[PDB]
RNA sequence: GCGAAGAACCUUACCAGGUCUUGACAUCCUUUGACCACUCUGGAGACAGAGCUUUCCCGGGACAAAGUGACAGGUGGU
RNA sequence: UUAGUUGGGCACUCUAAAGUGACUGCCGGUGCAAGCCGGAGGAAGGUGGGGAUGACGUCAAAUCAUCAUGCCCCUUAUGACCUGGGCUACACACGUGCUACAAUGGAUGGUACAAAGGGUCGCGAAGCCGCGAGGUGGAGCCAAUCCCAUAAAACCAUUCUCAGUUCGGAUUGUAGGCUGCAACUCGCCUACAUGAAGCCGGAAUCGCUAGUAAUCGUGGAUCAGCAUGCCACGGUGAAUACGU
């Protein structure tokens, strides 16, 4: 597996186990505080019914604290998908197997940020 | 209480700032030396240790002493001849802030439009 | 055991003449360490365009350093020999 | 200077006030404790304003007293 | 836009009691990207909420729909070379829209320390067809009322 | 008063403070980068024709 | 929040005071040759006065000093 | 091994050269057709997002102060050299920004995750002296290696309990550090002290349609030194579009 989102990357390799969703050398609810943000990383894992079937290793650069919670999504929803080709039919649907497109945007000059611009006064 | 009406129901740290002189930094060191933890409530300090902070408290400056220097040195640069002084009378800033716009916490209000 | 390194301004120059020496280097040696890219470096400069004011109206140039090396594995007396022997084309960067 | 190692007078008040009115020509070389008692007269950009270096106005640039722009009211 | 209609998105379920009113009302608290400061305050007015209430929180927060959606939006029409008040019948946007912006607009109003409690105490206090937030839903039909 | 201050750009001062820099073209003093000692307007009009190599228009 | 992608000095085009005239800065020529750099006094320095002094290269050659002008020199105007 | 440190391997990432991929291509309705409404598949769907690129011409629009030039004027001065000074002056009015008016916060300690750039006569580590800004020291580096360089918002515990305050920080006194021949007029920063207006801003007015606005940090150019500005880079991430 392989997942990107923002300015994050995570490489996940996912073996049969107990199911603790490891990160980065780290236990994963050490590595992320607010686990009600770490549920929606169970989406590749309970769309399709192996919630607690495998144990997952992770490897984790960049980006931020949420910035990786999306690529963790998609990089194990890509490995998953791999075990089996009938995930597919229900990774493909859900909104998984793609990536989100969106980041930042450059600074165009004249213009205080990317789309902003300074303010404006007739007379 | 010390000096001046200092809070009651304040911290020790805290209500201890109340001087002219006794601010955060001097403070947290002279209820240091008195030795009462800083968390102690000021409206039940000990008359075993009120009778310490005076000693500490006499060493440094207070209100009504060290308040006459702030005069004392602020009103010989007038006399002196020196230009800062001048902007001390005037009601300009001393330093080299610009007084063409916006400098208004020593020229008063914002003045009649005139 | 020798290296050697690249830095060109345009890619086509520079990974054509680094496909040049490193058939050479086969001649001369099996073990060669092949052209390998190392991240380019960019730099930016906002002029401004208007002789007078209109400061809202700037050209941003550009210009970009590609870069590559090359190595030796288990050299022989040819390498050092059959190395000097050749002329790159002028902006190709030499350095063994 | 504002560090602690080093207190410089211009090259030559010192010097004249030495030996020693005095015009000291341009600014900037703060009265030490070997100057109270010589009127000196510091430039300021049109004629010379004359101050007297008393013991007060000691270690104060030289220039201070003298005002260069003149506000007489708005 | 000149052009036509929009549909909009305002789309995530969010973790615990997955629903939609509750990324909403969520999204419709936060300040200059505070997701993190709204998020936990969001689900600790539940947890007081679900406790000096009793019954369940999403439930408890729903109860507070009926008594917070408005009927009747006074619409600014123009006749005359001016503008006038001339009531209409909001549609389902500016009903969850405005419905939901009614409790979080008039968060000044519950009078506690905390928006832990302050957003908690609201919801029930509309809950109970009491409060602010249903009256200004009454006070919005009223100006409605008279056109 | 203007083709005089290049020789005071030129010559070497009496305090290294008092040394500063102008285009090696036309003397002009603001906006002289380093790496070319070119002013703004000279940087640019040669880059067009082309004499400073590397150096490209940008789109990003 | 405009030229100015850096006004202590310099930059500076402005003021006061103090100083120079083929000129601080180019091309035409002649007499000298590689000219400078350095220390002492005065001055605010700009500049004056003393000394060792700059040992050119191959008739020619680069660079310089000193002697009157053609000229320079203008961020002066449209 | 305290550490990706060591052997060893380019598996994954990633760097960067040559290629594939999206075109209303397919299916349903509709249209005569152009096209329009929806569905599959696909990372990506209707010019996917964003740059560069600005036709014929308008304003006698801006610039003789970047360079160049027609004509005029000064040419022992409207040219040239220095030192000081002004460019920063203040009774006021207007434009663009910065910081706040507090509990979605302050104070204290712990502690986690970046992207893009710069460095040779330059970046300058470790230790040592310091509350201190800094000083001494010289490791490694012509750099995917070493340095600039610990990013802050976030998060987890205690304290504060709705006060012009445990918010705010102007203003001023004293005491200090840096560069520079020199910080008075006129630089930047640090400690102690001092502690002012402000309790969400009248009629009116401004920006933005999604990684957008808002908000928190970092780098470069100019640069002995000095930026709340300018040019770039990322982190958190919304609200509504019935209609002309
Ligand atoms: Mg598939
Ligand atoms: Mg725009
Ligand atoms: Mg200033
Ligand atoms: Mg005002
Ligand atoms: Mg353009
Ligand atoms: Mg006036
Ligand atoms: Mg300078
Ligand atoms: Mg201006
Ligand atoms: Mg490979
Ligand atoms: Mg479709
Ligand atoms: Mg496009
Ligand atoms: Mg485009
Ligand atoms: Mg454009
Ligand atoms: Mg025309
Ligand atoms: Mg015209
Ligand atoms: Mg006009
Ligand atoms: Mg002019
Ligand atoms: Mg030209
Ligand atoms: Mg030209
Ligand atoms: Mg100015
Ligand atoms: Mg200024
Ligand atoms: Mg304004
Ligand atoms: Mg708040
Ligand atoms: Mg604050
Ligand atoms: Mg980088
Ligand atoms: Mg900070
Ligand atoms: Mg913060
Ligand atoms: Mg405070
Ligand atoms: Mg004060
Ligand atoms: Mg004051
Ligand atoms: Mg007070
Ligand atoms: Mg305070
Ligand atoms: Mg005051
Ligand atoms: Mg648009
Ligand atoms: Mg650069
Ligand atoms: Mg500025
Ligand atoms: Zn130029």
């Amino acid at each position: 597996g392989t997942g990107r989102r923002k300015s994050s990357v995570a490489r996940v390799r996912l073996v049969p186990g107990d199911g603790k969703i490891v990160i980065n050398n780290r236990d994963w609810e050490d590595y992320i505080p607010f686990a009600a943000l770490r549920e929606v990383i169970k989406q590749p894992l309970v769309a399709t019914e192996t919630l607690g079937n495998y144990d997952v290793l992770v490897n984790v650069h960049g980006g931020g604290y949420t910035g990786q919670a999306g690529a963790i999504r998609h990089g194990v929803a890509r490995a998953l998908l791999q075990v089996a080709p009938e995930y597919r039919p229900a990774l493909k649907s859900a909104g998984l197997l793609t990536r989100d497109p969106r980041m930042k945007e450059r600074k165009k000059y004249g213009l205080k940020g990317a789309r902003r611009a300074p303010q404006f006064s007739k007379r | 209480i010390a000096g001046v009406d200092v809070p009651r129901e304040k911290r020790i740290v805290i209500s201890l700032t109340y001087i002219y002189g006794i601010g955060k930094q001097t403070a947290k060191e002279v209820l240091a030396e008195a030795g009462v933890s800083e968390d102690t409530r000021t409206r039940d300090l000990t008359e075993e240790e009120l009778g310490k902070i005076r000693e500490i408290l006499d060493r440094i400056k207070v209100e009504g002493d060290l308040r006459r220097e702030v005069n004392l040195n602020i009103k010989r640069l007038i006399e002196i001849g020196s230009y800062r002084g001048m902007r001390h009378r005037r009601g300009l800033p001393v330093r080299g802030q610009n007084t063409k716009n916006n400098a208004r916490t020593r020229k008063g209000p914002s003045k009649t439009v005139a | 055991k020798i290296r050697i390194r690249l830095k060109a301004y345009d890619h086509r120059i520079l990974d054509q003449s680094a496909e040049k020496i490193v058939e050479t280097a086969k001649r001369s040696g099996a073990s060669v360490s092949g052209p390998i890219p190392l991240p380019t470096e960019k730099s930016i400069y906002t002029v401004l365009r208007a002789v007078h004011k209109y400061k809202d109206s700037r050209e941003q140039f550009e210009m970009r350093t590609h870069k590559r090396l090359i190595d030796i594995v288990n050299p022989t007396p040819q390498t050092v020999d059959s190395l000097m022997r050749l002329d790159l084309p002028s902006g190709v960067d030499i350095e063994i | 200077r504002s560090l602690k190692k080093g207190p410089f007078v211009d090259d030559h008040l010192m010097k004249k006030v030495e030996a020693a009115v005095i015009k000291t020509w341009s600014r900037r070389s703060t009265i030490f404790p070997t100057f109270v008692g010589q009127t000196i007269a510091v430039y300021d950009g049109r004629k010379h304003v004359p101050v007297y270096v008393q013991e007060d106005m000691v270690g104060h640039k030289l220039g201070e007293f003298a005002p260069t722009r003149t506000y007489r009211g708005h | 836009p000149r052009k036509g209609p929009v549909a909009k998105r305002d789309v995530l379920p969010d973790p615990i009691y997955n629903s939609k009113l509750v990324t909403r009302l969520i999204n419709k608290m936060m300040v200059d990207g505070k997701r993190g400061k709204s998020q936990a305050i969001l689900y600790s007015a539940f947890d007081i909420i679900a406790q000096e209430t009793g019954k369940d929180p999403m439930e408890v927060f729903e109860q507070a729909m009926k008594n917070i959606m408005p009927l009747l939006e006074v619409k600014a029409r123009r006749v005359g070379g001016a503008n006038y008040q001339v009531p209409i019948e909001v549609r389902a946007d500016r009903r969850s829209t405005l419905g939901l912006r009614w409790l979080v607009n008039y968060a000044r109003l519950r009078g506690e320390k905390t928006m832990e409690v302050r957003v908690a105490r609201e919801i029930m206090d509309a809950a109970n067809n009491t409060g602010a937030s249903v009256k200004k839903r009454e006070d919005t039909h009223k100006m409605a009322d008279a056109n | 008063a203007k083709k005089s201050m290049i020789a005071k750009q030129k010559r070497t001062p009496k305090y290294a403070v008092q040394a500063y820099t102008r285009c090696e073209r036309c003397g002009r003093p603001h906006s002289v980068i380093r790496k070319f000692k070119l002013c703004r307007i000279c940087f640019r009009e040669l880059a067009y024709k082309g004499q400073i190599p590397g150096v490209k228009k940008a789109s990003w």
